[PDB]
């Protein structure tokens, strides 16, 4: 047994958006995210906007009260957390980061579809090309790597299709 | 976790703390904090040593128990092998996460390893 939703159909919410962005392309970039791991598992995600969510997504500086402060600009760039009550499964980005949905430097989709996989239950991969390897790469568009793949198919299992 | 990997040069002025030490033995977990610390035996200071704040022990190094919130994970096999610890000192106790500069000592190259002798410090 180690840390996965007992549950197939989640739910997120973003609690507070950045100023970076719009906030369509904040949702788009949340939402194709989601959409990278659902592709290849029974798992389904649905968008709330107002009470309590499974997936709790924010974006905050410095100490936001969770025991992990953010670094300002560089260095962590974003966390999460393992399956879990409360805290478990939320993200949170670094706002004295500048986020962007294309390819000027700390694309959140990118990031996302990353910390995302933590909030199923994914630790991190040594493979250099792989979503859930920890330093920050980007090489236009983002796809789940094999390792990827088996990595949460080994949790939750193939897709329904 | 995402981290932008520092390079030595930033990652120096950043630190409070860039030592070289070894790991000794498996990460001691604290499963109510949710924290992590690794025995390491210090060998040399290139920063420290000045000491502000502080500070102290150094034969543990703290870090979060999870990786997904930036807990940095040891990969290394042997068990004398030398590594360049950079990191930020909190209350008293040495810091480090997934995004701090890690690295084994003969790894790196003559012109880092020239720069924590005395060069980096130029640049901060
Ligand atoms: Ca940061
Ligand atoms: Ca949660
Ligand atoms: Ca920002
Ligand atoms: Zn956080
Ligand atoms: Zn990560």
């Amino acid at each position: 047994g180690n840390p996965r939703w007992e549950q197939t159909h989640l739910t997120y919410r973003i609690e507070n958006y950045t100023p970076d962005l719009p906030r369509a392309d904040v949702d788009h970039a949340i939402e194709k995210a989601f959409q990278l791991w659902s592709n290849v598992t029974p798992l389904t995600f649905t968008k709330v906007s107002e009470g309590q969510a499974d997936i709790m997504i924010s974006f905050v500086r410095g100490d936001h009260r969770d025991n992990s402060p953010f670094d300002g600009p560089g260095g962590n760039l974003a966390h999460a957390f393992q399956p879990g009550p409360g805290i478990g499964g939320d993200a949170h980005f670094d706002e004295d980061e500048r986020w962007t949905n294309n390819f000027r430097e700390y694309n959140l989709h990118r990031v996302a579809a990353h910390e995302l996989g933590h909030s199923l239950g994914l630790s991190h991969s040594t493979d250099i090309g792989a979503l859930m390897y920890p330093s920050y790469t980007f090489s236009g568009d983002v796809q789940l790597a094999q390792d990827d793949i088996d990595g949460i198919q080994a949790i939750y299992g193939r897709s329904q299709n | 976790c995402t981290c932008v990997p520092p390079h030595p040069q930033t990652a120096f002025c950043n630190s409070d703390l860039v030592i070289r030490a070894k790991f000794v033995g498996t990460p001691e977990v604290n499963q109510t904090t949710l924290y992590q610390r690794y025995e390491i035996k210090m060998t040399k200071m290139y920063k420290g040593f000045q000491a502000l704040g502080d500070a102290a022990d150094i034969r543990f190094v703290y870090t979060p128990a999870m990786e997904s919130v930036c807990g940095y994970f040891h990969r290394s096999h042997n068990r004398s092998e030398e590594f360049l610890i950079a990191g930020k000192l909190q209350d008293g106790l040495l810091h480090i996460t997934t995004c701090s500069f890690v690295a084994p000592w003969n790894s790196l190259s003559l012109a880092q390893r020239r720069g924590f002798t005395k060069t980096y410090t130029v640049g901060c």
